[PDB]
């Protein structure tokens, strides 16, 4: 039961009690996947354009 | 600012509507002429999703009139409310439909179309920012069904990106004007299919046992029916026309309501249903009770013979929402063998302080169950008992139709039918 | 001193945002129009509230926040409500149609056209800090934007703003309070895109939130509003020692240093009392003994669970109020006795303490009552990821039958996009009870 | 009208609580994935407590403390006792046990030699039991090259014999604890005898020292002899106690049953009980004790997922029903059950 690094200030204090010791997408990338996703929308309502113009 | 563009085509579509926009402009306050004037502000909050506000604090429903004979656009015109309306939005033809799907949809209809998208367009163009479509029609006619699933194949052309809602009445033999209404039914039901994101189904059987037995009335009309798809409309659109911690638009309920695309018919439900002892107070757990009994459901099909998918329910009047929650949890923890356990929390509840007129308070079901392949089940057997011996194919083949796809729009329904059931074990 | 700029998205995040936002300018004594009488460096200065605010030459305090929503009903709330005069119109950013409930929409279709705005607007915020931290940002797991935004701007956050830590404050999808079906979709997809992107997250579980409402504010059926302004309570007590003098938890990588030894495990558990009815009579005020006692009950945690059955890898006790050092070590000793707090064998067996002597500031008319002491406990625990367990079944319920799922293949997103973040969050699950169990 | 689960196909004793469930007409079984459910019979292994009690509306009960594996484990209950001040490792009525695990993986290898070569040495009685396929020997070579986890307790010399027969026996006392924490221990108890005379001589024919049910009706060749399906209750050995011995059953063997029940349940009600969980749980417990000559019992087991005896199944089933659900779930005597009072 230790209390270590006792800091007091005007406004509070802090401190530390040990009981017991112990035992990414580049900028390039992320575009792709937004533009590759904005295509599988344009292909999925060219099919139904074309399902429409028959 | 989230805008509706209401549609109603032919006879059924346009009498239905017409009521709709008679039971609404009342709850908003709305006058005969368009005037404002009610006393709660709740009531403007959300007042242009369906009303277009023009010079002098007027309100113009954002309705389009389409029917192929001016018969039921001259009552309309003529009605109630039938001066509210815009006057160019009112398209018709002069020829009529014939109850016949081919003339709504290849022939006639297709003569007018581009008018009423004429029209369409420009109530959009208007739009701050369009949710989606409503369409009202029937299925068992020529101009709604046949017309109407071209207006839908036109308008998913032009807005693909938008919702479309449709109040489909299905026809049935004990409610008929024709015998082809099966061939009728089943030539739309594929295109709903299709080009629809939601359809509430509303079967005139359904309407007609609720008026005789629930309500008392010995010989109905189409106007004692109309009354109960005014009072439905009324309820799934509370929503979006008044305001709540919901949040709800078009295309959020069908993120919520639909788990599959094809499979986006809806029970509807209303409660309560009294006969004239009607001026007792109705206890929410008994507002509940009801709103579940197959015989407040519209489809005309039972419940329990079959799985609901998800359910909504929207609870109108100053009641205890915490006896709301309470009722609700009581109804799926006494019947849960009836909701699929593979889609957790599958029933919502909205609230509302706004009661309809004349009511301290209701409650409107909204029902996706597949207990509708029963409906569709009915409209494929009326319309093989024809199609197998081709009885009254000429009115349609006159009209340019080859049998082929007659053949197509039986196997499409039965499908669909396929579809119904693989869900329901 | 150095800046935090708080990010708030979709509904969830704007909303609670306000009851934070609002309690802020309480305890700092800021007033609506922006004026802080106690502020006697005027237009400047490098204070411990300087953190969250900035300052004009015309004395004003602008909070260092970005309102972001792809609808603009809840934020145009903000821009009429009693705070209206805080903030300026370049830090409130609506879109016109919202996501839908659709994780899909919000990353994909409708993120790509926004993103770019947004990152313009933080960048603004950057600019005017000397030294900035990093951002706090709150949102939900079950909204459409919540989810599927945030996730995309926190991947391009650590883009621009690499050595900057980000923590979150996100929001547990709870039946009760929610008319959403596919909430759990949305919450794994976000998990698992967001998860390499934030140092540390605070989850708290709606129905936690709610059960405290009825509980212990007798609230029969509680709003948003009384939701929220007690998890501003809560996000107060953790930011606090952000915007007043202090030595714990001085700066945005004590939060990692203090709380995440393992990366992939930073979702502490918050528990927090006394929270005390305002209608009550009058609370016999609790002890420093009786609070802290509070918090190894389930009752009062942020998202519930059973702590006796995992392992802590960290614990934390921020304090407000009338407290001492000398009462927090008599408090601890009684509980080590009692109760079963089974550690890490790799950790020490501690706890930091953090004194604050300004009590918790209550918005008046709300809810909580006025108390002399109360304590936050932050802890990781092993036992939150039953959380995860709940939320990774409800997914496989509807996922079995590939349910909803054309919503989001709709939207541009695949369907191995679900089996992917679905497989990593069972090596999440996996990663916890490797570090618990025995 | 309740709902309940099943998630265990192999329960016996949940098994007839089922059937009775439904018997009342109040209760309704449900589809073991079901989440809407207001009682769970759970699985033995992995039981998923993270999920019980998040539905709104329903208060949720099972039928398993989570945690309890700390006293049905063999290992765990004996680091229990030898850890939990509340027993500690001098407890009197527990039997000197040691963890050992097997070379090929804390341990206590040396902490067994060193009281087994003061014991050799004492010339006292050096025969130990080892557990986890069980072995008794005399000689630690055998008993440790036999584990290349286990436990090494030393095997009771001095056992209680029956008469006629010089046999020996254990004891099975079912205890149920609801919801609230209350222990309740079941008035009938049955002794699982051994058919054999007791041979302290040659412990390699495991028949008449191991009481098991189904090694006597496997290995022994006088099954059945003095009663039926080697199990005497309490009436019985009641009655020979006070025939033989000139005491009764409450006042030589019940007390200590009692103490020991509660000094184990009372030492983790800290650690598993649901009085303020978001869901509530109760759990059958099955004790085996052993007697010596000296009338003093002894701590064998505790088994967390225990079978009843055959003429005892609906008797305690119906206790069950009655202070276990329907005490959280009421429906629309004389107490079967000894409560056990004691401080929360
Ligand atoms: N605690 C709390 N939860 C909220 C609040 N607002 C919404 N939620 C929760 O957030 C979830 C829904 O996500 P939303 O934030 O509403 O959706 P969104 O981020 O605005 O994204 P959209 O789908 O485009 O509307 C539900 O589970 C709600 O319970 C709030 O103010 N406080
Ligand atoms: N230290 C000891 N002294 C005397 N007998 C012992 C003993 N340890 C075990 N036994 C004998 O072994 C039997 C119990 O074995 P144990 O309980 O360890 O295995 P088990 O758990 O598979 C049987 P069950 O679970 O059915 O009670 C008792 O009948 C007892 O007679
Ligand atoms: N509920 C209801 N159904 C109607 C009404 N009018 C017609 N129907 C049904 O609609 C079907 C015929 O469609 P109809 O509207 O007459 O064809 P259309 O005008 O050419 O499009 C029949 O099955 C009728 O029963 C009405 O006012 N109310
Ligand atoms: C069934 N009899 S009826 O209700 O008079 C009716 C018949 C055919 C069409 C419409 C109606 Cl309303
Ligand atoms: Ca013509
Ligand atoms: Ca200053
Ligand atoms: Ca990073
Ligand atoms: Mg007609
Ligand atoms: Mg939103
Ligand atoms: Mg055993």
């Amino acid at each position: 039961m230790e209390v270590i690094e006792l800091n007091k200030c005007t406004s509070g204090q802090s401190f530390e009690v040990i009981l017991k010791p112990p035992s990414d997408p580049s900028l390039e990338e992320i575009q792709k996947k937004l533009e590759a996703a904005e295509e599988r929308r344009k292909y999925q309502e060219a099919e139904l354009l074309k399902h429409l113009a028959e | 600012m989230r805008e509706i563009v209401h549609i109603q085509a032919g006879q059924c579509g346009n009498q239905i509507g017409a009521k709709f926009w008679e039971v609404i402009s009342d709850e908003h306050g709305i006058d005969p002429t368009g005037s404002y004037h009610g006393d709660s502000d709740l009531q403007l909050e959300r007042i242009n999703v369906y009303y277009n506000e023009a010079t002098g604090n007027k309100y113009v429903p954002r309705a389009i009139l389409v029917d192929l004979e001016p018969g039921t656009m001259d009552s309309v015109r003529s009605g109630p409310f039938g001066q509210i309306f815009r006057p160019d939005n009112f398209v018709f033809g002069q020829s009529g439909a014939g109850n016949n799907w081919a003339k709504g949809h290849y022939t006639e209809g297709a003569e007018l179309v581009d008018s009423v998208l004429d029209v369409v367009r420009k109530e959009s163009e208007s739009c701050d920012c369009l949710q989606g479509f409503q369409l009202t029609h029937s299925l068992g006619g020529g101009t709604g069904s046949g017309m109407g699933t071209l207006l839908i194949s036109k308008i998913r052309e032009e807005y693909p990106d938008r919702i479309m809602n449709t109040f489909s009445v299905m026809p049935s033999p004990k409610v008929s004007d024709t015998v082809v209404e099966p061939y009728n039914a089943t030539l739309s039901v594929h295109q709903l299919v299709e080009n629809t994101d939601e359809t509430y189904c509303i079967d005139n059987e359904a309407l007609y046992d609720i008026c005789f037995r629930t309500l008392k009335l010995t010989t109905p009309t189409y106007g004692d029916l109309n009354h109960l798809v005014s009072a439905t409309m009324s309820g799934v659109t509370t929503c979006l026309r008044f305001p709540g911690q919901l949040n709800a638009d078009l295309r959020k309920l069908a993120v919520n309501m639909v788990p599959f695309p094809r499979l986006h018919f809806f029970m509807p439900g209303f409660a309560p249903l009294t006969s004239r002892q009607q001026y007792r107070a109705l206890t929410v757990p008994e507002l509940t009770q009801q709103m579940f009994d197959s015989k407040n459901m519209m489809a005309a099909c039972d419940p329990r013979h079959g799985r609901y998918l998800t359910v909504a329910a929207i609870f109108r009047g100053r009641m205890s929402m915490k006896e709301v929650d309470e009722q609700m949890l009581n109804v799926q923890n006494k019947n849960s063998s009836y909701f699929v356990e593979w889609i957790p929390n599958n029933v919502k509840t909205a609230v509302c302080d706004i009661p309809p007129r004349g009511l301290k308070m209701s409650a409107t079901f909204i029902g996706n169950s597949t207990a509708i392949q029963e409906l569709f089940k009915r409209i494929s057997e009326q319309f093989t008992a024809m199609f197998r011996r081709k009885a009254f194919l000429h009115w349609y083949t006159g009209e340019g139709m080859d049998e082929m796809e007659f053949t197509e729009a039986e196997s499409n329904m039965n499908d669909l039918v396929s579809e119904y059931q693989q869900y329901q074990d | 001193m150095r800046e935090c700029i708080s990010i708030h998205v979709g509904q969830a995040g704007v909303q609670i945002g306000n009851a934070c936002w609002e309690l802020y300018c309480l305890e700092h004594g800021i007033q609506p129009d922006g004026q802080m009488p106690s502020d006697k460096t005027i237009g400047g200065g490098d204070d411990s509230f300087n953190t969250f605010f900035s300052e004009t030459g015309a004395g004003k305090h602008v909070p260092r926040a970005v309102f972001v929503d792809l609808e603009p009903t809840v934020i145009d709330e903000v821009r009429t409500g009693t705070y209206r005069q805080l903030f300026h119109p370049e830090q409130l950013i609506t879109g016109k149609e919202d996501a839908a409930n659709n994780y899909a929409r919000g990353h994909y279709t409708i993120g790509k056209e926004i993103i770019d705005l947004v990152l313009d607007r933080i960048r603004k915020l950057a600019d005017q800090c000397t030294g900035l931290q990093g951002f706090l940002v709150f949102h939900s797991f079950g909204g459409g934007t919540g989810s599927g935004f945030t996730s995309l701007l926190m991947e391009r956050l650590s883009v621009d703003y690499g050595k900057k830590s980000k923590l979150e404050f996100s929001i547990y999808p709870a039946p009760q309070v929610s008319t959403a079906v596919v909430e759990p979709y949305n919450s794994i997809l976000t998990t698992h895109t967001t998860l390499e992107h934030s140092d540390c997250a605070f989850m708290v579980d709606n129905e936690a939130i709610y059960d405290i409402c009825r509980r212990n504010l007798d609230i029969e059926r509680p709003t948003y509003t009384n939701l929220n302004r007690l998890i501003s309570q809560i996000v107060s007590s953790i930011t606090a020692s952000l915007r007043f003098d202090g030595a714990l938890n001085v700066d945005l990588t004590e939060f990692q240093t203090n709380l995440v030894p393992y990366p992939r495990i930073h979702f502490p558990l918050a528990t927090y009392a006394p929270v005390i009815s305002a209608e009550k009579a009058y609370h016999e005020q609790l002890s420093v003994a009786e609070i802290t006692n509070a918090c190894f009950e389930p009752a009062n945690q942020m998202v519930k669970c059973d702590p006796r059955h995992g392992k802590y890898m960290a614990c934390c006790l921020l304090y407000r109020g009338d407290v001492v050092p000398k009462d927090v070590n008599a408090a601890i000793a009684t509980i080590k006795t009692k109760r079963s707090i089974q550690f890490v064998d790799w950790c020490p067996t501690g706890f930091k303490v953090g004194i604050n002597y300004q009590p918790p500031t209550v918005v008046p008319g709300g809810d909580l009552a006025k108390v002399q002491r109360a304590v936050c406990m932050l802890s990781n625990t092993t036992a939150i990821a039953e959380a995860w367990a709940r939320l990774d079944h409800k997914f496989d319920l509807m996922y079995a039958k590939r349910a909803f799922v054309h919503w989001y293949v709709g939207e541009g997103m695949e369907e191995g996009e679900f089996s992917e973040a679905r497989e990593d969050m069972a090596a999440l699950e996996k990663d916890y009870e490797e570090v618990g169990v025995d | 009208m309740y709902t309940f689960v099943v998630r265990d196909e192999n329960s016996s004793v949940y098994a007839e609580v089922s059937r009775l469930l439904l018997a009342t007409g109040q209760w309704k079984r449900l589809r073991k994935d079901n989440p809407r459910f207001n009682l769970m019979l759970g699985e033995r292994n992995r039981l998923p407590f993270g999920r019980l009690g998040h539905e709104p509306g329903l208060v949720q009960l099972v039928n398993y403390y989570r945690g309890a594996d700390k006293l049905c484990r063999k290992a765990s209950l004996v680091k229990l006792i030898k850890t939990s001040p509340e027993l500690s490792e001098s407890c009197t009525w527990f039997p000197e046990s040691y963890v050992i695990y097997p070379t090929n993986l804390t341990d206590e290898r040396e902490v067994f030699l060193a009281a087994y070569n003061r014991r050799r040495e004492g010339r006292e009685g050096n025969v130990w039991i080892a557990k986890s396929g069980i072995l008794i020997s005399s000689e630690a070579s055998e008993l440790l090259d036999f584990i290349d986890v286990h436990v090494i307790q030393k095997y009771l010399e001095k056992p209680l014999l029956l008469e006629p027969g010089h046999r020996k026996f254990d004891i099975r006392s079912w205890v149920l604890v609801d919801h609230l924490y209350n222990i309740y221990l079941y008035r009938e108890g049955v002794l699982r005898t051994s058919s054999e005379p007791y041979n302290s001589a040659n412990f390699q024919d495991k028949t008449c020292h191991l009481t098991n049910h189904c090694i006597q009706k496997e290995y022994s060749k006088n099954y059945g002899r003095y009663e039926e399906g080697n199990e005497m209750f309490f009436e019985e050995f009641n009655q020979y106690l006070m025939d033989a011995l000139n005491t009764t059953l409450e006042n030589s063997i019940l007390l200590q049953i009692k103490h020991i029940i509660r000094s184990c349940l009372m030492c983790i009600e800290p650690a598993i009980s649901t009085k303020h969980l978001h869901y509530q749980s109760f759990q059958l417990f099955g004790f085996d004790f052993m007697v010596d000559e000296e009338l003093k019992v002894w701590l064998i087991e505790v088994n967390g997922a225990p079978a009843c005896a055959q003429k005892l199944y609906a008797e305690l089933c119906q206790g069950i029903v009655d202070v276990a659900i329907s005490s959280v779930f009421p429906l629309a005597p004389t107490s079967i059950f000894i409560k056990l009072h004691h401080h929360h």
